[PDB]
């Protein structure tokens, strides 16, 4: 049972960490796409400020604000490309897990058959002394 | 809810299961052991024996 | 291993005396209701103040 | 009114949650004297069985 | 042991019939949402007794 | 269900 | 009524419970017993015979 | 054990038929991921279940 016992025990926290690190890569998952709405916002509130560049007659202006707007369609376009590469990191974590769940019940029946059969050797070491 | 490492609620339940378990289970087992014993088997047709012939008896005693 | 070896073995004889001696049952269901019961005033405390 | 209405949101969140932990330890004094009358249930027996 | 927990067990639907009391002045008073309340604990006691 | 319990407890 | 643990209306219901229902299941186990013996039960017809 | 591979084993019948009932009830409820998800339980508990 010793040797069993000590490893159940160790293999629940881990799970703990690991679920930790999900959050976190969810969490990172938010605040990316929360930049990347804050850059279509700016974008959109840009487009505003571009159309009204013109009404106002400063050519200058407007054209600054189409710079701004690329600058920030690549920056928009590299938070996309960073949140493609971590769901597929997060899908397999999240994958793992599940994995993990269906493995730890799968050892405490483990634990069980293991007993049974350790009894049984015993009774055969009776049988000896006798 | 979730049940970190020792949620009082849960880590209490894991600890008492363990004692209820083993105690209830033995004490079944161990009485089974105990009660296959083919005498005490025995001593049920000794009660029916002894039931019967004791109203054999009693009826008779009981009639007058 | 040898390091994991010992942590086999020092761990199994100091583990195993404690479940022996910790794990009476009585002691451990009024604990943990008296925890619990604590512990549902120390949330409150958290959430009246968001609600507020 | 953004943060309110979300932290509105997360406070009923709280909220509902209390509710059912009200429900959880309320199972955990329940189940004690099932818990005593099969361990003392059993210890009798413990004695007995042995003679 | 019996004897208490039976005589619980008997609280348990005098509650169930005490809670009728509950359900049918919330609905003298027209509160459905109260004597659905009621029901629920009425259901809760019910589980409770099935497993005593 | 507690509905269709209450709507017949209310009805009388 | 839900601040702390130790509150005097809540700390005497628990302690009274425990004393009341340990007194209350021990005397009616032993005077139980004492009826089931067959030799009082012998005495209490002899008694019946007795007084007719 | 074998007691307690039995209990486990009825247990685990007991899940499947709640299971299925519950699957039941939600398509008549309309949600058919649900329904879905229960079935997927069932075939997990039945795996279990022929292991024990």
């Amino acid at each position: 049972e010793k040797m069993l016992e000590q490893a159940i025990l160790e293999m629940q926290e881990d799970l703990v960490q690991l679920r930790q690190g999900v959050a976190q890569a969810i969490a990172a998952q938010k605040r990316s796409e929360k930049q990347y709405n804050d850059a279509q916002n700016e974008i959109n509130k840009w487009q505003r400020n571009a159309q009204l560049a013109l009404q106002k007659g400063d050519e200058n202006l407007a054209r600054q604000a189409l710079e701004r707007k690329k600058t920030y369609t690549d920056t928009s376009a590299a938070l996309k490309a960073s949140l493609d590469t971590q769901s597929t990191q997060v899908e397999t974590l999240k994958r793992n897990l599940i994995q993990l769940e269906s493995k730890i019940s799968e050892a405490k029946t483990k634990k069980e058959m293991l007993k049974a059969r350790i009894t049984t050797a015993k009774a055969q070491e009776q049988l000896q002394g006798m | 809810v979730r049940g970190m490492n020792t949620s009082s609620a849960m880590s209490a339940f894991e600890r008492m299961e363990e004692k209820v378990l083993m105690q209830e289970s033995r004490a079944q087992a161990l009485g089974e052991l105990a009660g296959a014993d083919l005498e005490t088997q025995f001593a049920q047709l000794e009660g029916g024996s002894d039931v019967d012939d004791e109203l054999a008896a009693l009826k008779a005693q009981m009639l007058p | 291993m040898g390091l994991f070896d010992r942590i086999k073995r020092v761990v199994s004889s100091n583990l195993n005396d404690l479940v022996n001696k910790a794990e009476d049952p009585e002691k451990m269901l009024e604990q943990a209701i008296l925890e619990m019961q604590e512990d549902l005033v120390q949330l409150r405390q958290g959430v009246a103040q968001a609600i507020a």
